[PDB]
């Protein structure tokens, strides 16, 4: 009912291979030369791929920042009011963006601040020209 | 038990043959009961012959060791007998008559050739009281059961081997023959060419693939009926081509998509990096403006300020960005150097390593003596149902002994070359000259003609023998399609045994697949120090065209390799097979051509019945009737095959000249 395991031999190719004298190594010779193809490709991605793996040499160690701890307070110092409507213009609605750039608020209080202060800032007026990007 | 006989006499117990429904059609067609009391009724006489067949079982013998209810029925048992005596079931080979033979000889019959089939049919028709006498070309009896014998050597050029003696009928003959029988260690090591043993893990790697590849074979040809292709028969050699080009594809194939996994890969990360070298470029300059609007020192402005911590915060969230596409780099990196150390079969099979292949098909070109692009690929294997039970054996002694212990008490007429067989209405007429000097011309008369003529003689053309009337479209045709093979021997006789001596065989590996049989298996298998080297398949016909001295120099040259150029002496006494070139064989036996089957040797066997001589006369008699191995579909190629014919037609004949009156 089927073919002795690890014997492979399918209706298909069985005819691929007997419809011509020479078929069966007409074939196999295609095969043989897609190979060789397949493989020159590969070190073609082998030298493109360690060649832009020298461009990332001492990867960004010296670019990066040192982290800052930082307690969430809640009182809004008029300074901080100022990063937040700057913060607004920039992003628009990146809640935890905004977070990052003052640095001693988190998310809700970021969150509602758009509310309480909605207003007194013209925050619609500052996300509509934040549209316009 | 008594069911150990109708298997040992190749019947099944439980049930009637097709033999038996025509001789007993009313117990066939009637009720159950009396079908289980004549099935026992075979079976127990079938036991009694063959617990001692060195006896005639009388059939007064037979009533008294059955008891009832089964002995009630003396008729039964009486029609029974006569049947299995009839058809050699019982009482056949050398038995001792009990019964004198009743010297009213009733009937002629002229047998052609003094080989097995005719040896027995000779026995079994004389036996029956009837005239026969045997036409012989040769000037000895066996036919192709040659055995060679100088001083203390002996070793058959014909057969050497019985395969089995489950349900073998030469397990009988083996007790009224003093017949020394040897089993056959099954243990083979291969050595190649350069002379060094095939190592162990190889040995089984190729054996293993080489049934591999014949399942694969029998799988196309059931499965998918790959019996056809360009309207030709397909041979057994074709569609093993086939099955290792499709294996040495699938190969290539694994390769193509196992490096396609990898270059999708490469390129997949070739796309990372890219990605990686453009951020990174980023983030270099937005560090340099995050440095500058450090740079502008306090106090400042809170857009000032802003600038600070919003560049601070834009390069923070490209350095994760960044950050994550290490961590997907090397989540590819590492696979890349998996799939690299993972790779699939760089070949299907070396060089070395088919050459190991060939010996196994050499092997089996042996056991068919034809190349394997001769084979049928839907047939060849018929007879590999009904084997034997046991191991196979090998005659000591020499297998000519089955012979010529037949041909005792039988009229033999050697050097007697029968030269034009011819039959009518009447009775018939067979022509022999003298093989010594062919002037002197015979003439034989005879009620009918049993002719064994090797299935090679029938095929020589022009004919050999000529058939007056000619044979009828229907037998020259399956003559013609039938395959009749080659394998040829050579028997080295030394003074001293430097072989492996508990190895009974042993086998070399060719060079190329063209001579994979040229000398490719040799046997220890006598007292004497004597080796059998193997002529297979293509080989075989090739080097009948070469010199005995070439031949056993070529032998030599292996052997020396084999075991050192100082271990091997000159061989004292050779000799060499030319089966093919024989002109009263013209080849060893027969095999299932492609385009030939099984129903060819039932046509084989079928018997020829002349035209009427007076128009509008009466339907004749058969007169010609076919024996040999060529003729016994189930087990051809064979010494027992063989012996089975002649019984057969010496049943058949009978029955037709002396009347069968166990049909009552
Ligand atoms: C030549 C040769 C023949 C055989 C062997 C070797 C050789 C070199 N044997 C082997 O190595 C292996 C074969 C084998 C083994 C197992 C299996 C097997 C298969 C399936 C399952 C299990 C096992 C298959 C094969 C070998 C063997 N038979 C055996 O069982 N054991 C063996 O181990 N085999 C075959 C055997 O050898 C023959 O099948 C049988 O011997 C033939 O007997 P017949 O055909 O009845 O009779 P004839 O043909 O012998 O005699 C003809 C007479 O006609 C005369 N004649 C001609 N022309 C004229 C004329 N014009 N006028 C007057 N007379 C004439 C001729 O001169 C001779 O007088």
């Amino acid at each position: 009912r089927k073919p002795p395991k690890g014997m492979f031999l399918s209706q298909e190719d069985v005819e691929a291979v007997s419809a011509n004298a020479t078929a069966a190594t007409t074939v196999l010779r295609q095969l043989d030369m897609e190979l060789v193809s397949v493989k020159r490709q590969i070190q073609n991605i082998k030298q493109t791929n360690s060649a832009l793996k020298e461009k990332l040499d001492g990867g960004i160690e010296p670019y990066r920042l040192p982290e800052v701890i930082q307690k969430c307070n809640a009182r809004w110092t008029t300074e901080e009011q100022l990063l937040a409507v700057q913060a607004i213009r920039k992003y628009g609605r990146d809640f935890q963006a905004i977070s990052d750039v003052i640095g001693n608020k988190s998310v809700v209080q970021v969150k509602n601040f758009f509310v309480n202060y909605r207003r007194r800032f013209n925050i619609d007026e500052v996300l509509q020209e934040w549209e316009a990007e | 038990g008594v069911e150990g006989a109708a298997f040992q006499s190749r019947l099944p117990h439980d049930r009637m043959t097709s033999q038996e429904a025509a001789c007993f059609p009313d117990i066939i067609s009637g009720p159950q009961q009396t079908q289980k009391v004549f099935l026992f009724i075979r079976n127990r006489t079938l036991q009694l012959w063959l617990d001692n067949p060195k006896i005639q079982l009388t059939f007064e013998a037979t009533l008294q060791q059955l008891e009832a209810p089964y002995n009630s029925d003396t008729v039964l048992v009486h029609r029974v007998h006569s049947y299995l005596e009839r058809h050699g079931l019982i009482n056949f080979g050398i038995y001792k008559r009990i019964k004198p033979l009743p010297t009213k000889k009733t009937g002629k019959v002229i047998i052609i050739g003094s080989g097995v089939s005719g040896l027995a049919a000779a026995r079994q028709l004389q036996s029956f009281g009837m005239d026969v006498t045997l036409l012989e070309a040769r000037d000895r009896v066996g036919g192709r059961v040659a055995t060679f014998r100088k001083g203390n050597y002996v070793a058959d050029l014909g057969a050497m081997v019985v395969t089995g003696l489950g349900g073998n009928p030469m397990a009988v003959v083996s007790k009224q023959v003093n017949m020394e029988l040897a089993k056959i260690k099954q243990k083979c090591p291969l050595y190649e060419a350069n002379g060094q043993a095939v190592p162990k893990e190889k040995d089984e790697m190729v054996e293993q693939e080489f049934n591999r590849l014949l399942e694969a074979t029998s799988y196309l040809s059931h499965q998918l009926d790959f019996n056809v292709l360009n309207n030709k028969p397909v041979s057994l050699g074709q569609a093993l081509e086939v099955v290792i080009q499709l294996q040495e594809k699938h190969v290539k194939d694994e390769q193509i998509e196992h490096w396609k996994k990898i270059v999708k890969t490469q390129e997949e990360l070739k796309e990372l990096l890219n990605k990686m070298v453009n951020l990174k470029e980023k983030i270099k300059e937005l560090h340099q403006q995050y440095k500058e609007a450090s740079e502008v020192k306090p106090p400042r402005d809170i857009t000032a300020e802003f600038l600070v911590k919003s560049k601070h915060r834009d390069l923070t969230a490209l350095c994760k960005e960044y950050d994550e596409l290490a961590e997907t780099q090397g989540k590819l990196e590492e696979k890349l150097q998996e799939l690299e150390a993972n790779p699939p079969s760089d070949v299907y099979l070396s060089s070395r390593d088919r050459q190991i292949l060939d010996w196994h098909f050499a092997n089996l070109e042996f056991a068919n003596a034809t190349p394997l692009s001769t084979l049928s690929l839907k047939h060849w294997d018929q007879d590999d149902d009904f084997e034997f039970t046991g191991s196979h054996l090998t005659v000591r002694n020499g297998y000519s002994c089955v012979p010529v212990a037949l041909a005792e008490g039988l009229d033999i007429k050697l050097n007697t070359a029968v030269r034009q067989v011819r039959y009518t209405a009447s009775g018939c007429e067979v022509i022999a000259v003298n093989t010594r000097s062919t002037s002197q011309t015979f003439i034989y008369k005879c009620d009918a003609v049993l002719c064994t003529l090797p299935l090679g003689v029938l095929k020589q053309q022009p004919p050999a023998v000529q058939f007056v009337p000619p044979l009828p479209e229907w037998k020259t045709s399956a003559v013609q399609r039938m395959g009749f093979g080659n394998l040829n021997k050579v028997v080295l006789c030394f003074d001293r045994v430097f072989w492996d001596p508990s190895v009974n065989l042993f086998g070399h590996v060719g060079s190329t697949t063209a001579s994979r049989g040229e000398l490719f298996l040799f046997w220890n298998l006598y007292k004497a120090p004597i080796l059998l080297a193997l002529v297979a398949g293509e080989a075989a016909g090739i080097m009948e065209n070469i010199s005995d001295d070439v031949i056993v120099g070529r032998c030599l040259a292996i052997l020396k390799g084999i075991f050192g150029s100082s271990a091997v002496p000159q061989p004292k006494e050779t000799v060499v097979s030319r089966w093919r070139a024989d002109p009263w064989a013209r080849g060893s036996y027969s095999y299932v051509a492609a385009g030939s089957s099984g129903n060819d040797y039932d046509l084989m066997a079928q018997p020829i019945t002349p035209g009427p001589s007076i128009p509008g006369a009466p339907q004749p008699i058969p007169r010609l009737f076919f024996a040999g191995e060529h003729t016994i579909r189930n087990y051809p190629a064979t010494v027992h095959g063989a012996l089975l014919s002649g019984l057969r037609e010496a049943g058949r004949i009978a029955d037709q000249f002396l009347g069968a009156m166990y049909t009552l």
